[PDB]
Order: C-alpha cells, then structure tokens, then sequence
C-alpha cells in the first residue's frame, strides 16, 4: 500500500469535507462523466480529493495495480530546503524523502535543486510562470517598473517554500525582486490570490496552469498573458525507487492516449 | 573512457549540416562524419567528414564541458528519428539499441515506445502534435471536431501530415476515420506543405510542434501560425537518448534542468528558435 501525499492546489487537486458517514459526495461533470473521488487525511481528519492530479493517481495505480492511501502534505508546502550544519527539505519534499511517503502526486515542479535527491517521472504537464492582478491593475509581466523598482506601494508576492521560491532566490539577478518577495511571500497560493481579489497583494507570481485557470473562473482576475519561465510537474518518488520507470512510461502513453487531454479539457480548460 | 560515440540527424535549426573549409570545421561548428554510400547496391562507403552547429549541438557543447566528456560526433545514414521495422529500430534510436551510439542529440522526440529501450533525458524543449493555418482560420488543436468529423462541416477541412512518421502513427491509433480521411491530403514533406498552405491548396497542417514553431516563427509576412501550446496534443519534448541503464543520464539530467534554471537554455532559444513573428 503506496503512501501518497499531495497538496491541495485547484484545478489540480480539491480538497472537500466528506459527508456525514464519512463518505464523499457522489457527482458528475457537466459532459456526463463521473467525477472520480478518493479519501485523503489531511491537517488529523479524512477529507474528498478529486481532480486533475487525482484521476492521474487513479490512472496509475489501476495501470501499475497498486493500493494507496492519500494524505496532505502536514506542513502544507511544496518543498524546499533549508538549513537546520545539516539541511533537511520542508513540505512534500521533506515527507517524500523521510519516508512519510512513497509518491508525491501534485502540480510538483521539476527542478534540479529537487532532482538532485529525488527521482521525477517525464512531465506530466507542460507549463510555466505568470503573474495573477486583479482586474483593473495593468502591469505589463515579469519587466514592469512596479516589478523590478518595487516599493511598498505595489505588493507582489509567491507562496512560501516553493518552487518559485527557489527560482528567485538562486539568481543574483532576481535579488532585489526577492527581497522585496520575501517580505510579502504567502503560505499557500489559495491564500495569494483571495489576497489579490481582496486587494491586500498587487500582483502573484505562480504556475501558469494554476493562474489560467484562476482567471477563467474568476472575473475579478486576469494574468499577464504571457509565460516567463516554463517548467513542467512530475510525480516524486526516492532514489531508484523500482516504480520510476513505469509511472514514466505510463505517463508518456497517457499523453500519446489523449488521456491527458482528456484530463486537460475536465479540469484546466 | 569518458569519451563517447554520440550520433545525431540533420534537421535546421536543431542540426545543421555543412562542409569543411583551411579544410576545417569553423567556430560554432563541431566536426561530425557521415557513411556516405558509393551506390545503392553495395554496402560500401567512405566516411565523410562535414560540420554540425544548432540548438541541439549548442547543447551538446554545454553538456561535454558540464559533464565532462569528448565525442565523435557522426550523422545516423539508416532511417531518420527512430523505427521500429518487423521489430528492427533503425535511425539514431537504432545506433543507440544496437550499441553503435551511447548516445542521440537531435530533434529527437520521448515516447514511450522508445522509451522501452533507451533511456531519455528530461525533455530540453517541448514538442507535440501541433496544427499550422493561415493566419485567420479558427481551429483549437488535434482533438477538434474540424479533424474528428471531417464531413460534419461544408466544405470539409483540407489537411494533412507527412506520413510515415509518428505522427501519422498516433493520428491511426487515436482517430481512425480522420486519419483515412487525411490521407489524401499527404504532404512529401514539411516545405512543401507550407507551400500548399499559403497557396490555399491545404487548410492546416499537423506535424511536430517545435517545427510548427519555428517555421512560423520564421514564416514571410507572418501569415502562418501555430495553435497556442495549450492545445498541443500529446505533449512531450525532444530529450537525449541513451542505452538502457546509462551511467551518464543522472549527470545529463541535472546539467540540463541546471541549463533550463539559469537561463542558459532560454538563450539557445532566442539564438536558434525564436524568429520575427
Ligand atoms: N521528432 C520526431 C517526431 C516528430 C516528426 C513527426 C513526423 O514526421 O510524423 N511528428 N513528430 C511528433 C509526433 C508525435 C509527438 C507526440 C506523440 C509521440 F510522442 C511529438 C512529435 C521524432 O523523433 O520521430
């Protein structure tokens, strides 16, 4: 029995109370295919998962015959590494590779900080960096005035111990948007981006698949349009974990299927 | 020895094939050989010696300094990309399997069926089935009903591949009737199929997205363009190949993500792939 931990990150995965006998709500899409649920204890209780990451999850686990249980990352982070002298990863990373799980199935960036200690599938999407506003705020992307000469006036923020956390920290170039980032950075890009709708933060610099879809759901919120960095999600597992080599192939059948698009058209699109 | 046989194809701007001369191979360019025949009925041949330069040999430079190792460099003669026939891979997939290359650079794209016996790198670019129109005609990708159900619509689409490759493949596999559709609209080849494009004899052409990409990124007065890569069918990416539990992918690997994470493959790609419109 695989020890999954995810995160909840819409469209990817959604996170939803069960109901009162502990099971979850039955549904379909509105193309008539049933929407595919899975228990996941998360920060103590069991809660409904389901989404993009989640029909991959069931996909693989049927196509490889394997039994899991999923669960949410406890810190709630992505994962980055800090120093402790020894150093120790945080969020998902750190479950992964301590042995609170076997799998890290999530929008999970591919980078070479990560990939150093872990070993990631082929991409399971292809996408990248962008920035969330409100609408009404007219930035002009990653090079604005209010971006790279930032002031207290214009608040732009990523999520804590992410990936993009790890991008602009690494680059002396980005040094003077990540000290202004550092300062504002939130905990969680649901938290980010209810604070662009509120206002209290000007711009959000996050996944692409994840800010589209913010927008397209959201008239009050738009993204530049435009992608500045791209990068692919993989699924995490140890070093030479004997499952590597068939998510992989899994993974590249699904997207020569049209599985994947399938998946692309029920969640994203 | 840290010194491999690599094998590579030639195909602008990922592989550019030149000429030597002074008898030499300029900067920018590495040698490369390649086992030209005498005639079509003999095995026998001379080995020619030309010069490689483009995105992918830029990153083959990047990954010989990085990693460390030196290379003779030479051109695949048998197949192009990599077959399978009656269960005999040829082209560079085929110098890799039967131990001829440790190694494949070029426009080589990650599937799974080679995946089975080589090893791939992480993508370095991504690719996919893509869709080219004239600038104005309103189609959302692979998957659309214009393609599924081509009769749905009067007049039908016109529209076509270059058969024998993978994607003529995946297109028989994934939608049976738009391929016996589209076979009457076949194109001998990438240019001309451009052509019959801008001369309103074809009204899309599904091919490898990375091309797609360039060729309209370099296309005159900008009048053909690509779907958005949000509508790329079966993304992938090009990515090395290397023999099956190579001891040079986990260093491949990592000096690439390394290359895609400090700009350095971002460069490459206003430097080789990146055009006017
Ligand atoms: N790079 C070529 C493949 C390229 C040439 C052709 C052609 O000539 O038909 N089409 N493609 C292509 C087809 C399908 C996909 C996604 C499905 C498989 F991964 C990506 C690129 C190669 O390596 O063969």
């Amino acid at each position: 029995r695989l020890k999954i931990v995810t995160i909840h990150q819409e469209p990817f995965v959604y996170v939803k109370p069960t109901m009162s006998d502990g099971t979850c709500k039955e549904e379909f899409t509105v193309n008539g295919d049933p929407v595919k649920k899975v228990i996941c204890t998360g920060p103590t209780v069991p809660q409904c998962c389901y989404g993009f990451c989640i029909d991959l999850l069931i996909k693989l686990a049927r196509t490889m015959n394997f039994t899991y249980e999923v669960h949410l990352v406890a810190d709630g982070k992505f994962g980055t590494q800090e120093r402790v002298n020894k150093k120790e990863w945080n969020g998902m990373m750190g479950e992964l590779l301590s042995g609170q799980a076997d799998m890290i199935v999530a929008p999970l960036t591919i980078n070479n900080e990560r990939a150093q200690y872990i070993e990631f599938s082929k991409p399971f999407k292809y996408q990248g960096l962008t920035i969330l506003v409100k609408k009404g705020t007219r930035i002009t992307g990653i090079n604005d005035p209010r971006l790279r000469n930032p002031s207290d006036k214009f608040i732009y923020a990523t999520v804590k111990q992410s990936s993009v956390d790890i991008y602009f920290r690494r680059q002396v170039e980005l040094s003077t948007m990540y000290r202004h980032m550092e300062k504002h950075n939130y905990e969680s890009a649901a938290e980010a981006i209810q604070a662009v709708r509120d206002n209290k933060l000007h711009a959000f610099i996050w996944d692409s698949a994840v800010l589209e879809f913010e927008a397209s759901q959201k008239c009050d919120l738009v993204t530049t349009g435009e992608l500045f960095f791209r990068s692919g999600f993989g699924i995490g597992m140890r070093k030479d974990s004997p499952w590597k080599q068939n998510v992989s192939l899994s993974i590249l059948k699904s997207h020569e299927n049209g599985f994947m698009e399938d998946l692309d058209k029920t969640w994203v699109r | 020895d840290n010194h491999l046989s690599i094998v590579t194809l030639e195909e602008a701007p990922f592989v550019i094939v030149e000429d030597i001369d002074t008898e030499t191979c300029v900067r920018n360019t590495v040698p490369c050989r390649k086992f030209v025949k005498i005639n079509n009925s003999t095995n026998e041949g001379m080995n020619v010696k030309k010069c490689c330069k483009g995105f992918c040999i830029d990153i083959l430079k990047k990954l010989s300094r990085t990693v460390k190792f030196t290379y003779d460099l030479y051109l695949v003669t048998n197949g192009k990309h990599g077959k399978k026939v009656n269960n005999v891979w040829n082209g560079m997939i085929g110098e890799v399997v039967y131990q001829r290359a440790v190694m494949a650079v070029g426009s080589l794209t990650i599937n799974e069926e080679r995946s089975e016996v080589v090893d791939f790198s992480v993508p370095f670019v991504e690719t996919g089935i893509s869709v080219m129109v004239s600038r104005g005609t309103q189609v959302t990708g692979l998957s659309d009903k214009k393609f599924q159900r081509p009769h749905d619509y009067s007049p039908p689409f016109r529209f076509g591949t270059v058969p024998n490759g993978s994607t003529e493949r995946n297109i028989r596999n994934n939608y049976p009737y738009m391929h016996q559709y589209m076979t009457r609209f076949n194109q001998r080849g990438v240019e001309d199929a451009l052509v019959s494009l801008k001369t309103g004899k074809l009204d899309a052409f599904i091919y490898d997205a990375a091309v797609l990409n360039y060729k309209a990124g370099r296309d005159e007065g900008c009048k053909l363009v690509t779907i958005g890569s949000g509508y790329i069918f079966a993304t992938t990416g090009y990515g090395i190949a290397l023999q099956k539990g190579s001891p040079w992918k986990r260093q491949i690997d990592l000096a690439l993500l390394q290359f895609v994470g400090d700009g350095e493959m971002e460069e490459l790609e206003t430097l080789w792939l990146t055009g006017i419109c």
